[PDB]
């Protein structure tokens, strides 16, 4: 593993998911059995690190 | 051909092309103009 | 001038025409972004997956 | 004319074999209702304007 | 051995709509402000349901259809319902899964157990203390077992 | 085969459906336009779950009413003329009034 890399233009492999993308903290609020969240159109917008 | 009914036997075919009627019957329209003949 | 605002004041029909330009921009819009989400008989919609 | 079409019917008619390959497109006929309804008002709106 | 329980009375089913209740979170996955629309097997609104009560000498305790999926419902004072068992033939020939809100710990076992025509957990009115079980007579080709934390 | 008669072929009925409502605050009523049929087939397949979409709960009560356009369910004929609301086909015209 490494660190994180907020506010950067970066890879990412959080679980198997992979893309790139600016990273920020978030006001979320997931159930204790939610590890992801998603838009219409099937996009990942959020995650659990 | 298509399905259509005129009258009302209602017959349809299995190519599912059909043929709507209009709103205004031809002789409300023929009413719309006797009426402005008649008040011209 | 004063029944016609009273009439703009209460009214909610009269612009509906523009309302209508406004509806079928939006509604195209949506349509197109919801196509993605079909499969084209691809195993799976989402490409990274794959 | 003002004349409508049946997606079903046609491209896939009797079978239920083909209707679940069909569905693997979407709403793409039921768009294709929609215009031509919206065809099928516009005459109708012609005459009582004419 | 078995304790059965005469003179009991015949239930009297009662029907009673369901209204609206039943709906459940269909996936894991996060979603916010929008509207989804999905197909499972769900409660239809308003539907019919099967009322059942347990009064002075009447008891009930009738074999029920699954159906392949079923809503459940209990309201109680004082924990007087304790679990369900779900099997085909409960007779010493299909695999019984047991479910009990036992008071020392949770337990769920999925086993041969040629349970009991009546099971039952008995109590004393005074002291309030549990005293039997009579829930199976054995269990053999077991090939399942849970214990719940204390 | 068997007996060298002669025998036509013809699809079952087919067509589609759409529903007439009043605002929803105003109220919950609802009446079924079945185009292009005639209401003998169709009474004839509601009874007996014939027909597909089944609704759990619906009926066809005495408002039957037949047009060109087809039939309407759960309205009610009147002998009287207005000013159209939602116009439906062949001069028949729909509205939401009193009794
Ligand atoms: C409720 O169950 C507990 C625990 O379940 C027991 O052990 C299971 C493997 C199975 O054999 C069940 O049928 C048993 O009832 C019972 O407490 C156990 O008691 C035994 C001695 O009889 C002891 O050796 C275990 O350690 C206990 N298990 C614990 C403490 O978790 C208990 O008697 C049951 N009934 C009541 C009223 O509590
Ligand atoms: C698993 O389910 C099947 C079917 O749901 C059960 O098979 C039925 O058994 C009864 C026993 O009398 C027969 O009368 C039925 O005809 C069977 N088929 C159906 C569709 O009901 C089978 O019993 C179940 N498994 C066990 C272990 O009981
Ligand atoms: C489950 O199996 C046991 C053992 O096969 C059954 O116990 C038998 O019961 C009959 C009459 O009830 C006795 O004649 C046998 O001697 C018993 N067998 C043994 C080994 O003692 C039990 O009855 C079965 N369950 C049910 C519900 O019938
Ligand atoms: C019920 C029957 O056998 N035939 C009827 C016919 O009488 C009626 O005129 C027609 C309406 O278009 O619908 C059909
Ligand atoms: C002493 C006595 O009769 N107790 C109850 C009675 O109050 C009740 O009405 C009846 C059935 O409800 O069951 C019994
Ligand atoms: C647009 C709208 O809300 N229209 C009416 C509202 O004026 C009225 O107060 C309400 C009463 O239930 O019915 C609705
Ligand atoms: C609801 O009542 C219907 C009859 O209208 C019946 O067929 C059905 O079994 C009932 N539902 C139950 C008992 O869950
Ligand atoms: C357990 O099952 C085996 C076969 O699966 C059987 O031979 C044996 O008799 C069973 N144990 C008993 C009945 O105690």
């Amino acid at each position: 593993s490494t660190d994180l890399i907020k506010n950067q233009c970066v890879n990412f492999n959080f679980n198997g998911l992979t893309g790139t993308g600016v990273l920020t903290p978030s006001s979320k609020r997931f159930q204790p059995f939610q590890q992801f969240g998603r838009d219409v159109s099937d996009f990942t917008d959020s995650v659990r690190d | 051909q298509y399905g259509e009914c005129l009258g009302l036997i209602c017959a349809q075919k299995f190519n599912g092309l059909t043929v709507l009627p209009p709103l205004l019957t031809d002789d409300m329209i023929a009413a719309y103009t006797a009426a402005l003949v008649s008040g011209t | 001038i004063s029944q016609i605002q009273e009439s703009l004041t209460t009214t909610s029909t009269a612009l509906g025409k523009l309302q209508d330009v406004v509806n079928q921009n939006a509604q195209a819009l949506n349509t197109l972004v919801k196509q993605l989400s079909s499969n084209f008989g691809a195993i799976s919609s989402v490409l990274n997956d794959i | 004319a003002k004349t409508s079409v049946d997606c079903n019917m046609y491209i896939c008619g009797d079978s239920t074999e083909c209707a679940n390959l069909l569905l693997q497109y979407g709403s793409f006929c039921t768009q294709l209702n929609r215009a031509l309804s919206g065809i099928a008002a516009e005459q109708d709106r012609n005459t009582r304007e004419v | 051995r078995c304790t059965t329980f005469d003179d009991v009375q015949a239930p009297n089913y009662t029907q009673h709509t369901s209204s609206m209740r039943g709906v459940y979170y269909p996936d894991e996955i996060f979603r916010s402000d929008t509207l989804y629309l999905t197909q499972d097997l769900f409660l239809p609104f308003y539907s019919n349901v099967t009322g059942f009560h347990t009064i002075n000498h009447t008891f009930d305790n009738p074999v029920i259809p699954f159906k392949d999926g079923i809503y459940f419902a209990a309201t109680e004072k004082s924990n007087v319902v304790r679990g369900w068992v779900f099997g085909s033939t409960m007779n010493n020939k299909s695999q019984s899964v047991i479910i009990i809100n036992n008071s020392t710990n949770v337990v769920i076992r999925a086993c041969n157990f040629e349970l009991c025509d009546n099971p039952f957990f008995a109590v004393s009115k005074p002291m309030g203390t549990q005293t039997h079980t009579m829930i199976f007579d054995n269990a053999f080709n077991c090939t399942f077992e849970y214990i719940s934390d204390a | 085969p068997k007996t060298s008669e002669i025998l036509d072929i013809s699809p079952c009925s087919f067509g589609g459906v759409s529903v007439i409502t009043p605002g929803t605050n105003a109220s919950s009523e609802v009446a079924v336009l079945y185009q292009d049929v005639n209401c003998t087939d169709v009474s004839t397949a509601i009874h007996a779950d014939q027909l597909t979409p089944a609704w759990r709960i619906y009926s066809t009560g005495n408002n039957v009413f037949q047009t060109q356009a087809g039939c309407l369910i759960g309205a009610e004929h009147v002998d009287t003329s207005y000013e159209c609301d939602i116009p439906i086909g062949a001069g028949i015209c729909a509205s939401y009034h009193t009794v």
